[PDB]
C-alpha cells in the first residue's frame, strides 16, 4: 500500500473522463497543442515569417486562419520559448513562429499520451487492443507530413502550416514540385481511404437493410437490445444478396470487420512511406520513356506531358510569394503562359 | 406454363447465381457494349483530338502510354454536346480521331450504371429485404454522373468531362481547381469530411469489433475460424466494446445500439458523397468556390496576402499553362 | 502605412495644380468605381480591350492628357480614342451616353470627380499592381 | 452513472444559472476588452493596420538570420517610429 | 409506430390532418413569393440591370409583359408591388386553413363528408382527386395564353428593335411544330423541348397543354384504372408520393437546363447572357475591335492553324473561333442579324455591325454567368471588386440540389412503399427467412 | 448528495471559460476597421 | 453505317420493351410474401 500503488488507484478511478497514468502525458499536451492552434488562429500573424495575415486579428476568417511555420532561416530549430532565438520574450517568440513548433511538438506527445490511453484501457476492461494498434495509421502519417518531411528539406518553413487554407496550398505545392499524384503510395493511400469510405457505407446499410423484425414499429432502431445473444441482421440474407448483385460476398463476420480495419490502416501507412520519399525529394516525377519520346517527336502528347505543363505553371506563378526568402523575381517575360492568358 | 411467364421467371428468378432482372435486362447489353469498347480503346484507340484544336493527345497503351498514362480521351470540343454515335461518321477513321469511343463508352456505363443501382433495389425486393441499399450507392453513382455529365453540361462540352485513365483523371482534377477554387468550395469540404470520416469509422468499427471477439479458438488457429456462416449468436462483445469505448471518450459519445452505430456508419459518407457530387454539380453551373483574393488590406491600402492569396498564384499557374495553345480571347469562360 | 494628404494629392489639370481629396471623396469614388466601371475596368485594367489601362502613365499618354482631374472628368463626359480623334460616347459609358447606358445617370459632378480621384490615386497605393493585371495578382 | 451530478439537472438549476449568468458574459466582456483595449496587438506582436509597412515601403520586414531574428523584428519596428 | 423524426408519417391515415399540413404548406409558399418579391422591389434600382441586383422573381414578372417596356427598361415598379402584396396576403388565408384543419378541424374526414375523405386504396376516389387537379392545372396553363394573346402580351427579347411586350395573335397550333419539340434529341443543336425560341410555340403549346390536362382530368373523373395498370402499380399513400417525388425531380432538371441554355423564356435582358452567350460575346468583341484595327478576320489564321476568329462547325456553318467553338449552336437576338444561309456572313461582318451590338457583347462578355460563392465575379482567380453571380448560376444550382434529392426520396419512398406493401418493411421475420427456404446457390 | 468541483468540473472549465472570453475578442474584432 | 444504324434501332428497341413489359407483367406479385 505505497504511495504509488495509491496513485495508480486515484488515476485508474471509474469517472465521466478516465484520467490513467497515461492521462498525465495526454491531457496537457492535447490542451496545448489544441489551445496554441485557437490562440494562434484568433492573434498570431505571419506577416514576419511568410508575409501573410493568419488570424482573426487581423482579418482573416475561418478558411484563412493558420498557424504557420517558421521563418526558412530558423532551419529546424526546435525554437524553445527560451532558446537562443527569442531569448525568452514570448512577443518574439509568436513573431518568429515558435507557435508552431510548440503545436507541433505537443501535440506529438499528445498523439503518443493518446495511443497509451488506447492501451490503457483496453487492458483495464479486458480487451483486445486492435483499436491503438489500428491508431497507428494517424500517427504515421502525422510524424510523416509534420516532422519527417521538413527535417528532409531545408526548414520546418515548408512543413504544413496549421490551417484550412494553409493545408490546401500544401496540396497545391506537393502537386507541382512533387508531382505527388504520380506517386503510387499516394495512389494506395487514396485507394485505402475511399476503400475504407466504401466498406462503412456499404457494411452500413447491409446491416440496415437485412435487419430481423424483432419489434413492431416502423422505428427500427427500438428492436435492438444491447445484451442480446442473437445477431440483429441476417449474416445470410446479406451473403446472398451480394453473392448475386455482385458475385462474391463475406461469409465470415470476423475476417469482414478485420478487413474493415485492415483497409484503411494499410492505405495511410503507404502514404506516409511516400511522404518519407518527398522528405528527400525522392518523386515519382516522371518517366523517363515518355521524356525521352516527346523530346524527340514534337506531336506526341499525353495526358502524362499535359499535367507537367500544370506543374511548371504553378512553380512558376506561385514561388516567389510563397518562398519569400529566395526573393525570386520573374520579370513577366519569363513566366511560362499558354495563348491568351 | 405460358413461354412468355417462363421467360419472366427466368429474368426474376432468385436462383441464378448472379441475378439478372429487368434492371439487369438493360445493365447487361449496356455494361458489356461499355466495357468491350473500353478495353480496345485502351489498348489501341490512335489519338483523339479532345479540344478541337488539330493537335490530338495519345491515349492507348500502343501508341505509347503505359497503366498509368493511359486513357481514353474525351471527344473533339468541335462536337460539343452533340450526338456523335459511330453512324454519324463518314468513317470509324473520323469517329476515333474525333474521340467517339468516350461518349459510347460513358453513355452505355451510366445507363449500366443506373440499372446496377435499380437491380439492387430489385433483388432487395425478390428477398423480402429491406430496400434502400441503392441508396447508398446513389452517392458514387450521382459522382459519376456529374463528372462524366453533368459538368459537361454545364460547360458546353464532353471535352471537359473527366478522361477515363489515370493522369486524366489528374488532368481534370487540376484544371477544376483552377477555374473553381474547389478546395475553398464548401461542399467539396464535405465530401473530404465524409471520405476521411468514413475512412476513419470503417477502421473504428473493424478494429472495435475486432477488439471484442469472444474467445473462441487456439493461439495456432486464425481467430475467424470462430465464427461460422449463418450462427445466430453474435460473434463479439458489444457492452464490452461499448465499455471500452465509451471510457476512451466518454460514455454518452460512444454507441450501444448496434442499429444506431451501423446507420451512423450508412449516412456519413453517403450524406458527405451526395454533398461533392453536389459540388461538381453545380461548380458545373460556375458557383465556384470562396473567394478571399484581396480581401485583407491595410490602411492605406496595400494588400495583405493570406493563405488564400497564396492559393491564388497556384490557381494562376494552372489557368495560365492549361490547353495552352487552345485560347484566343484574354477570359477562358467555359 | 496609411491613406495621407500627400497619397490623396492628385493632379487637378495640366496646368499643374493640385487637389487632395479626402479620405471620404477616395472611398466615394472607389465605390462609385465598382458600380459604374468595375465590371471592366476591375484593377485597372479594360477587360474589352486589354491593350488600353488606367495606369498613370498610359493616361499621361492619351491624347488629350488623361492623367489629372479636369482629362478623367471630362473623359466621364465625352469619351474619345487614345489619339483624340474620335468620339466613342456610343460604345464607351458617359454622360453624354447616359441614354444607352443607364447607370450613368444618376452620377453627379461631384461623383465624377470622387471616380477620378480614385483612379489616379489607386496607383499610388498598389503600385504595378494596378493596371497589372494576374501577374500581379 | 460515474455519480457525478446530470448535465441536464445543472444547467435547469436556478443556482447554476445565478452564477453563469454573471461568469459568462464576465469573460466575453473580458475578452472584448482583450481586444478594444489594444493590448491583444501588443502582446502577441500582431500588426495593427496602420503598421505593416512603412509609408513608402513595399518590402516584407520579413526575418532572415536565426540567432539575430529578434534583433530583426525590433530593426523594422523602428523603422516605423 | 413511428418516432418523432418520422412524425409526419403519423398523419398517413388523418385526411383532417394531413388536409391541414398541406394547405399550411401551400402558405409558406405563397409567403415566400409575396415577401420576396416586397424584399427585391424595395432593393431595386431601375438604372442598373436585373441581372446585377440578385433579383430571380422580378425578372419571372417582367417575362410576363409586366412593368417592362422595349428593350425591358423598367417603366413601371406597381405591378411587382401588387404581385407581391396580393400574393403576401393571399398567404394569411391559407396559413388559416392550414392551422384551422390541423389543430382544431376533424382529424379525419371521411366521417364528415362523404365528397373531402378518402382512402389511399380506394382508386376510384384517388383517380378523381387526380383529375380535378388536373383541370387546375390545365385552367391554369390557358391563363397563360389569356395574358399573351387578350392581356397585353408577353415580352418579346426577339422583337425587332431589341424587345419588346408583343401580343400573341396566331399561337402555333400545328401538333407538328408542338409535339416536334418532343421528340427532338436533347444533344446539342437540338435541345429537345429547352431549344423554344420564339413566344408563338411557347402559347400554342399551353394551349395544347391546357386542353390535354383538361380532357385527361374528365377522364380521370369517369374511369377506373384499367387491370394492367392495377397490377403493376402499388396502391397506398407513400408509393403515390413516391410516384410525384420522381415526377418533381425530372422537372427540376430540365428547369436547370431550361434556365441554363433557353434565352426566349428567360430574356437575357432580366437574366443576364448565358454561359454559351456570354463565350459567343467575348468572341465578337475582340472580332470588332480587332477589325476596326485593320485586321482581315476571315482571313487570320490563329495558332493551331484554325480561324483565329472564324472557322467551320463540323457541318461546314460559319462560326466563331477559339474555345467557343463548342457554342455554336448558340442563337440570340444581338447576334443573328449577323447570320447568312452558311453560318456567320462575313460581308455583314465587315460591314454591318452596329453599335448596339458592340455594346450588347460587351456587357455580357463581362457579365458571364461565373463567380464565387460569396459573389465575387468572374474567374475563379479574379479579384475582389464587382459582386455578381449570375441569376441563371442561382437557379441552376438551386434546383439540380433540389432536383437531386428529390430523386434520392423517391428512391427512399418508392422502395419503402414496395416492402411495406409485401409487409416486410421492418425487416426479416426469423422463423420465415425467405433465404432460409431457397436452394443454395453453390 | 453530489459532489460539486470534480475533475469532471475542472475539464469542462478548462475549455469553457477561454471559449467565451475568446468568442468576446473575436466579436470586437467585427468593429475593427481600417 | 445506315445498317449499323437499322441494328442499333432494333437492338435499343427490343431491350427497351422486354424491360417495359416485365414490370407490366405483375411485378409487385413477385416477392417472396405477399402476391397481388
Ligand atoms: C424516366 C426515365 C427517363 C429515361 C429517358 C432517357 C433518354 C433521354 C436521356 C437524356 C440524356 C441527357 C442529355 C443532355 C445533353 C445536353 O445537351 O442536355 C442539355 C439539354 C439542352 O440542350 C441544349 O439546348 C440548347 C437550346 O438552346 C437553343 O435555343 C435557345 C432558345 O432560347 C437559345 O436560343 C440557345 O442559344 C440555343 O442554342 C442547344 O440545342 C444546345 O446546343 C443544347 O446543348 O437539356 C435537355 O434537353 C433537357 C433535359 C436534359 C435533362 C438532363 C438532366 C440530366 C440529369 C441527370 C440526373 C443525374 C442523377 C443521377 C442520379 C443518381
Ligand atoms: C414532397 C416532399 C416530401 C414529402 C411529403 C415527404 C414525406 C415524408 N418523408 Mg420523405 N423525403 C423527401 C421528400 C418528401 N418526403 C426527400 C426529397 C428526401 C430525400 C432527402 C426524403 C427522404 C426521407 C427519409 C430518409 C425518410 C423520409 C420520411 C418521410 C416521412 C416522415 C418525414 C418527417 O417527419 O420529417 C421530419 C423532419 C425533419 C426530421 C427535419 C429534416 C430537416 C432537413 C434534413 C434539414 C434541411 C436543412 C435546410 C436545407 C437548410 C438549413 C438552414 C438552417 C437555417 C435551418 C414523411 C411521410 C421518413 C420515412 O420513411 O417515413 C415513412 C424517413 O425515414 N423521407
Ligand atoms: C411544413 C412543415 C410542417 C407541417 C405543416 C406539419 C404539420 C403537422 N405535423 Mg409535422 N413536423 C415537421 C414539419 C411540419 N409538420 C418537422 C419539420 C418535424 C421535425 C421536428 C415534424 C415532427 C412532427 C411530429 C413528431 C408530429 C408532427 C405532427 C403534425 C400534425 C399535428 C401537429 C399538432 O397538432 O401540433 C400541436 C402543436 C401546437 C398546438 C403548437 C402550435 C403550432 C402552430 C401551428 C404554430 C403556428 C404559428 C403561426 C405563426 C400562426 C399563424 C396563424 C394565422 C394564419 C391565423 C400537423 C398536421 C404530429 C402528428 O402527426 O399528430 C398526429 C406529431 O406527432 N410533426
Ligand atoms: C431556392 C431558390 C432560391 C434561389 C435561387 C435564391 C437565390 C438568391 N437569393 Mg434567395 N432566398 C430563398 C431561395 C432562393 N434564393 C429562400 C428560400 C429565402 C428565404 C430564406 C431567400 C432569401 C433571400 C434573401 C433575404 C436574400 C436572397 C438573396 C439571393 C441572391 C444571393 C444568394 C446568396 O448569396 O446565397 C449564398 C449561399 C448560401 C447561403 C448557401 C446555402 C447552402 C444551404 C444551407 C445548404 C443546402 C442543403 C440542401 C438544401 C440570389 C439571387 C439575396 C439578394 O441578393 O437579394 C436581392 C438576399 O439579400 N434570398
Ligand atoms: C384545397 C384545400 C382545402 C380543402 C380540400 C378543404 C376542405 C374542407 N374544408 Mg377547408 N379551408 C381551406 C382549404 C381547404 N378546405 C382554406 C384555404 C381555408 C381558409 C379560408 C379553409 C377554411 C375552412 C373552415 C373554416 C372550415 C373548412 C371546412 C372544410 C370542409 C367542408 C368544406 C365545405 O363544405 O365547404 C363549403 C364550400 C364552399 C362554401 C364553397 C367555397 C368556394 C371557394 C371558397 C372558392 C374556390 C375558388 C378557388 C378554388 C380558390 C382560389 C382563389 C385564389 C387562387 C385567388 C372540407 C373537408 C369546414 C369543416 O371541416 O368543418 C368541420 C370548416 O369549418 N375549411
Ligand atoms: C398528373 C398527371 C397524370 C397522372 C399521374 C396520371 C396517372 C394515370 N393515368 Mg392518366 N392521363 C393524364 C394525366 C395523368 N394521369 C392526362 C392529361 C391524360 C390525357 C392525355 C391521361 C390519359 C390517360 C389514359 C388514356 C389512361 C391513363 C391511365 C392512367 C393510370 C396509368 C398510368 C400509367 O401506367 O402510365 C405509365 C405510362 C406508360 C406505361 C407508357 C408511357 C410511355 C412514354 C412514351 C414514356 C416517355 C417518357 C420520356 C422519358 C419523357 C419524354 C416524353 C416523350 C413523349 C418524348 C394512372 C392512374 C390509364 C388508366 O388506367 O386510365 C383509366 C389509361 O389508359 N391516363
Ligand atoms: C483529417 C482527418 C482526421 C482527423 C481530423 C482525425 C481525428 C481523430 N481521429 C481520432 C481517432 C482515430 N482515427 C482513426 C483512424 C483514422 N483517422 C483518420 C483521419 C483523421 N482523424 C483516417 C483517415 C483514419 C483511417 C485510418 C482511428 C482508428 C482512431 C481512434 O481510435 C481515435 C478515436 O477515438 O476516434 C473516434 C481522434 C483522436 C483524438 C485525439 O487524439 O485526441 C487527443 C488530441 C490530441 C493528442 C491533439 C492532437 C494535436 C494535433 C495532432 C496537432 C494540432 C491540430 C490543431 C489543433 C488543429 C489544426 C487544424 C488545421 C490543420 C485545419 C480524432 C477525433
Ligand atoms: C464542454 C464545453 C464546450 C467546449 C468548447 C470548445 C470549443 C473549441 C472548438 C474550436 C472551434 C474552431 C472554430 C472557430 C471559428 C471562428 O471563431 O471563426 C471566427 C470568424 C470571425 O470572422 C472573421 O472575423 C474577422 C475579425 O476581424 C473579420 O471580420 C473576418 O471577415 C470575419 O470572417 O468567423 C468565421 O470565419 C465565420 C464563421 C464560420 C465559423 C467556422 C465554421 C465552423 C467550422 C467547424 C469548427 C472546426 C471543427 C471541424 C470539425 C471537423
Ligand atoms: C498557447 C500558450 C499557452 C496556452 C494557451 C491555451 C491553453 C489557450 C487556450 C485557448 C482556448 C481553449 C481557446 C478556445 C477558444 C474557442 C473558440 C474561439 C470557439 C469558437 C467556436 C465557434 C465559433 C463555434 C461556433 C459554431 C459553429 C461555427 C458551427 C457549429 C455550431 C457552433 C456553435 C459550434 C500557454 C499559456 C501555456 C503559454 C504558451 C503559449
Ligand atoms: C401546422 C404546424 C406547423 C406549420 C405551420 C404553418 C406552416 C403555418 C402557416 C402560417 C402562414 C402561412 C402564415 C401566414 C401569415 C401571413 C400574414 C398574416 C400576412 C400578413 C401581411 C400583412 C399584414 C401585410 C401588410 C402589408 C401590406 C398590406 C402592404 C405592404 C406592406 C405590408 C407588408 C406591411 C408547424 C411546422 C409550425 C409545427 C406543427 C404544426
Ligand atoms: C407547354 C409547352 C410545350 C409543349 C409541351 C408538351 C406538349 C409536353 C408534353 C409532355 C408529355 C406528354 C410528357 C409525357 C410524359 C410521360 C412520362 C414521363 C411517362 C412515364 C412513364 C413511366 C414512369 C413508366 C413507368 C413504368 C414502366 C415503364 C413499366 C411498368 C411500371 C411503370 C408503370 C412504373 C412546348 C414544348 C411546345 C413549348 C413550350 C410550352
Ligand atoms: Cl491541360
Ligand atoms: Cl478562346
Ligand atoms: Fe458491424
Amino acid at each position: 500500500r505505497g504511495w504509488f500503488d495509491i496513485l495508480d488507484d486515484w488515476l485508474k478511478r471509474d469517472r465521466f473522463v478516465f484520467v490513467g497514468w497515461s492521462g498525465i502525458l495526454l491531457f496537457p499536451c492535447a490542451y496545448l497543442a489544441l489551445g496554441g492552434w485557437l490562440t494562434g488562429t484568433t492573434f498570431v500573424t505571419s506577416w514576419y515569417t511568410h508575409g501573410l495575415a493568419s488570424s482573426y486579428l487581423e482579418g482573416c476568417n475561418f478558411l484563412t486562419v493558420a498557424v504557420s511555420t517558421p521563418a526558412n532561416s530558423m532551419g529546424h530549430s526546435l525554437l524553445l520559448l527560451w532558446g537562443p532565438e527569442a531569448q525568452g520574450d514570448f512577443t518574439r517568440w509568436c513573431q518568429l513562429g515558435g507557435l508552431w513548433t510548440f503545436i507541433a511538438l505537443h501535440g506529438a506527445f499528445g498523439l503518443i499520451g493518446f495511443m497509451l490511453r488506447q492501451f490503457e484501457i483496453a487492458r483495464l476492461v479486458g480487451v483486445r487492443p486492435y483499436n491503438a494498434i489500428a491508431f497507428s495509421a494517424p500517427i504515421a502519417v502525422f510524424v510523416s507530413v509534420f516532422l519527417i518531411y521538413p527535417l528532409g528539406q531545408s526548414s520546418w518553413f515548408f512543413a504544413p502550416s496549421f490551417g484550412v487554407a494553409a493545408i490546401f496550398r500544401f496540396l497545391l505545392f506537393f502537386q507541382g514540385f512533387h508531382n505527388w499524384t504520380l506517386n503510387p503510395f499516394h495512389m494506395m493511400g487514396v485507394a485505402g481511404v475511399l476503400g475504407g469510405a466504401l466498406l462503412c457505407a456499404i457494411h452500413g446499410a447491409t446491416v440496415e437493410n437485412t435487419l430481423f423484425q424483432d419489434g413492431e414499429g416502423a422505428s427500427t432502431f427500438r428492436a435492438f437490445n444491447p445484451t442480446q445473444a442473437e445477431e440483429t441482421y441476417s449474416m445470410v440474407t446479406a451473403n446472398r444478396f451480394w453473392s448475386q448483385i455482385f458475385g462474391i460476398a463475406f461469409s465470415n463476420k470476423r475476417w469482414l470487420h478485420f478487413f474493415m480495419l485492415f483497409v484503411p490502416v494499410t492505405g495511410l501507412w503507404m502514404s506516409a512511406i511516400g511522404v518519407v520519399g518527398l522528405a528527400l525529394n525522392l518523386r515519382s516525377y516522371d518517366f523517363i520513356s515518355q521524356e525521352i519520346r516527346a523530346a524527340e517527336d514534337p506531336e506526341f502528347e499525353t495526358f502524362y506531358t499535359k499535367n507537367l505543363l500544370l506543374n511548371e505553371g504553378i512553380r512558376a506563378w506561385m514561388a516567389p510569394q510563397d518562398q519569400p526568402h529566395e526573393n525570386f523575381v520573374f520579370p513577366e517575360e519569363v513566366l511560362p503562359r499558354g495563348n491568351a492568358l | 406454363a405460358n413461354l412468355w411467364e417462363r421467360f419472366c421467371n427466368w429474368v426474376t428468378s432468385t436462383d441464378n447465381r448472379l441475378y439478372v432482372g429487368w434492371f439487369g435486362v438493360i445493365m447487361i447489353p449496356t455494361l458489356l457494349a461499355a466495357t468491350i469498347c473500353f478495353v480496345i480503346a485502351f489498348i489501341a484507340a490512335p489519338p483523339v483530338d479532345i479540344d478541337g484544336i488539330r493537335e490530338p493527345v495519345s491515349g492507348s497503351l500502343l501508341y505509347g502510354n503505359n497503366i498509368i498514362t493511359g486513357a481514353v480521351v474525351p471527344s473533339s470540343n468541335a462536337i460539343g454536346l452533340h450526338f456523335y454515335p459511330i453512324w454519324e461518321a463518314a468513317s470509324l477513321d473520323e469517329w476515333l480521331y474525333n474521340g467517339g469511343p468516350y461518349q459510347l463508352i460513358i453513355f452505355h456505363f451510366l445507363l449500366g450504371a443506373s440499372c446496377y443501382m435499380g437491380r439492387q433495389w430489385e433483388l432487395s425486393y425478390r428477398l423480402g429485404m429491406r430496400p434502400w441499399i441503392c441508396v447508398a450507392y446513389s452517392a458514387p453513382l450521382a459522382s459519376a454522373f456529374a463528372v462524366f455529365l453533368i459538368y459537361p453540361i454545364g460547360q458546353g462540352s464532353f471535352s471537359d468531362g473527366m478522361p477515363l485513365g489515370i493522369s486524366g483523371t489528374f488532368n481534370f482534377m487540376i484544371v477544376f481547381q483552377a477555374e473553381h477554387n474547389i478546395l475553398m468550395h464548401p461542399f467539396h469540404q464535405l465530401g473530404v469530411a465524409g471520405v476521411f470520416g468514413g475512412a476513419l469509422f470503417c477502421a473504428m468499427h473493424g478494429s472495435l469489433v475486432t477488439s471484442s471477439l469472444i474467445r473462441e479458438t487456439t493461439e495456432t488457429e486464425s481467430a475467424n475460424y470462430g465464427y461460422k456462416f449463418g450462427q445466430e449468436e453474435e460473434t463479439y462483445n458489444i457492452v464490452a466494446a461499448h465499455g471500452y469505448f465509451g471510457r476512451l471518450i466518454f460514455q454518452y459519445a460512444s454507441f450501444n445500439n448496434s442499429r444506431s452505430l451501423h446507420f451512423f456508419l450508412a449516412a456519413w459518407p453517403v450524406v458527405g458523397v451526395w454533398f461533392t457530387a453536389l459540388g461538381i454539380s453545380t461548380m458545373a453551373f460556375n458557383l465556384n468556390g470562396f473567394n478571399f483574393n484581396h480581401s485583407v488590406i491595410d490602411a492605406k491600402g496595400n494588400v495583405i496576402n493570406t493563405w488564400a492569396d497564396i492559393i491564388n498564384r497556384a490557381n494562376l499557374g494552372m489557368e495560365v499553362m492549361h490547353e495552352r495553345n487552345a485560347h484566343n480571347f484574354p477570359l477562358d469562360l467555359a | 502605412a496609411e491613406l495621407t494628404p500627400e497619397v490623396l494629392t492628385v493632379p487637378l489639370n495640366s496646368e499643374g495644380k493640385t487637389i487632395t481629396l479626402t479620405e471620404k471623396q477616395y472611398l466615394e469614388g472607389k465605390r462609385l468605381f465598382q458600380y459604374a466601371c468595375a465590371s471592366c475596368h476591375v484593377g485597372g485594367i479594360t477587360k474589352t480591350n486589354p491593350s488600353l489601362d488606367l495606369r498613370t502613365e498610359t493616361l499621361a499618354l492619351a491624347t488629350p492628357p488623361r492623367d489629372n482631374i479636369e482629362g478623367l472628368v471630362d473623359y466621364m463626359k465625352n469619351p474619345t480614342t487614345y489619339d483624340g480623334e474620335q468620339e466613342i460616347a456610343e460604345v464607351h459609358p458617359s454622360l453624354r451616353s447616359a441614354d444607352i447606358f443607364p447607370k450613368m445617370r444618376n452620377l453627379t459632378e461631384k461623383d465624377l470627380v470622387a471616380i477620378a480621384g480614385h483612379i489616379l490615386v489607386e496607383p499610388k497605393i498598389l503600385g504595378d499592381k494596378w493596371g497589372g493585371g494576374k501577374v500581379y495578382y | 452513472t460515474t455519480g457525478e451530478r446530470p448535465f441536464s439537472d445543472i444547467i435547469t438549476s436556478v443556482r447554476y444559472w445565478v452564477i453563469h449568468s454573471i461568469t459568462i458574459p464576465a469573460l466575453f466582456i473580458a475578452g472584448w476588452l482583450f481586444v478594444s483595449t489594444g493590448l491583444a496587438y501588443d502582446v502577441f506582436g500582431t500588426p495593427r493596420p496602420d503598421s505593416y509597412y512603412a509609408q513608402e515601403q513595399r518590402s516584407i520586414p520579413l526575418v532572415t538570420d536565426r540567432f539575430e531574428a529578434k534583433q530583426q523584428v525590433e530593426t523594422f519596428l523602428e523603422q516605423l517610429k | 409506430g413511428f418516432a418523432w423524426w418520422a412524425g409526419n408519417a403519423r398523419l398517413i391515415n388523418l385526411s383532417g390532418k394531413l388536409l391541414g399540413a398541406h394547405v399550411a404548406h401551400a402558405g409558406l409558399i405563397v409567403f415566400w413569393a409575396g415577401a420576396m418579391t416586397l424584399f427585391e422591389l424595395a432593393h431595386f434600382i431601375p438604372e442598373k440591370p436585373m441581372y446585377e441586383q440578385g433579383l430571380i422573381l422580378i425578372p419571372h414578372i417582367a417575362t410576363l409583359g409586366w412593368g417592362v417596356g422595349p428593350g425591358g427598361e423598367v417603366v413601371d415598379t406597381f405591378p411587382f408591388f401588387v404581385v407581391g402584396v396580393v400574393h403576401l396576403i393571399s398567404s394569411a388565408v391559407l396559413g388559416f386553413g392550414g392551422v384551422y384543419h390541423a389543430i382544431r378541424g376533424p382529424e379525419t374526414l371521411e366521417e364528415y363528408s362523404s365528397f373531402f375523405g378518402y382512402d389511399w386504396k380506394d382508386k376510384n376516389k384517388m383517380t378523381t382527386i387526380l383529375g380535378f387537379h388536373l383541370i387546375v392545372l390545365g385552367i391554369g396553363a390557358l391563363l397563360l395564353v389569356a395574358k399573351a394573346m387578350f392581356f397585353g402580351g408577353l415580352y418579346d427579347t426577339w422583337a425587332p428593335g431589341g424587345g419588346d411586350v408583343r401580343v400573341i395573335t396566331n399561337p402555333t397550333l400545328d401538333p407538328r411544330v408542338i409535339f416536334g419539340y418532343l421528340l427532338k434529341s436533347p444533344f446539342g443543336g437540338e435541345g429537345w423541348i429547352v431549344s423554344v425560341n420564339n413566344l408563338e410555340d411557347v402559347v400554342g403549346g399551353h394551349i395544347w397543354i391546357g386542353l390535354i390536362c383538361i380532357a385527361g382530368g374528365i377522364w380521370h373523373i369517369l374511369t377506373t384504372p384499367f387491370g394492367w395498370a392495377r397490377r403493376a402499380f402499388i396502391w397506398s399513400g407513400e408509393a403515390y408520393l413516391s410516384y410525384s417525388l420522381g415526377a418533381l425531380s425530372m422537372m427540376g432538371f430540365i428547369a436547370t437546363c431550361f434556365v441554363w441554355f433557353n434565352n426566349t423564356v428567360y430574356p437575357s435582358e432580366f437574366y443576364g447572357p448565358t454561359g454559351p452567350e456570354a463565350s459567343q460575346a467575348q468572341a465578337m468583341t475582340f472580332l470588332i475591335r480587332d477589325q476596326k484595327l485593320g485586321a482581315n478576320v476571315g482571313s487570320a489564321q490563329g495558332p493551331t492553324g484554325l480561324g483565329k476568329y472564324l472557322m467551320r462547325s463540323p457541318t461546314g456553318e460559319i462560326i466563331f473561333g477559339g474555345e467557343t467553338m463548342r457554342f455554336w449552336d448558340f442563337r440570340g437576338p444581338w447576334l443573328e442579324p449577323l447570320r447568312g444561309p452558311n453560318g456567320l456572313d462575313l460581308n455583314k461582318i465587315k460591314n454591318d455591325i452596329q453599335p448596339w451590338q458592340e455594346r450588347r457583347a460587351a456587357e455580357y462578355m463581362t457579365h458571364a454567368p461565373l463567380g464565387s460563392l460569396n459573389s465575387v465575379g468572374g474567374v475563379a482567380t479574379e479579384i475582389n471588386s464587382v459582386n455578381f453571380v449570375s441569376p441563371r448560376s442561382w437557379l441552376a444550382t438551386s434546383h439540380f440540389v433540389l432536383a437531386f434529392f428529390f430523386l434520392v426520396g423517391h428512391l427512399w419512398h418508392a422502395g419503402r412503399a414496395r416492402a411495406a406493401a409485401a409487409g416486410f418493411e421492418k425487416g426479416i421475420d426469423r422463423e420465415s427467412e425467405p433465404v432460409l427456404s431457397m436452394p443454395s446457390l453453390d | 448528495s453530489y459532489p460539486i468541483f470534480t475533475v469532471r468540473w475542472v475539464a469542462v472549465h478548462t475549455l469553457a471559460v477561454p471559449t467565451i472570453f475568446f468568442l468576446g475578442a473575436i466579436a470586437a474584432m467585427q468593429f475593427i476597421q481600417r | 453505317m445506315e445498317t449499323l444504324k437499322i441494328t442499333v434501332y432494333i437492338v435499343v428497341t427490343f431491350f427497351v420493351l422486354l424491360f417495359v413489359f416485365g414490370f407490366l407483367s405483375g411485378d409487385p406479385a413477385r416477392n417472396p410474401k405477399r402476391k397481388d
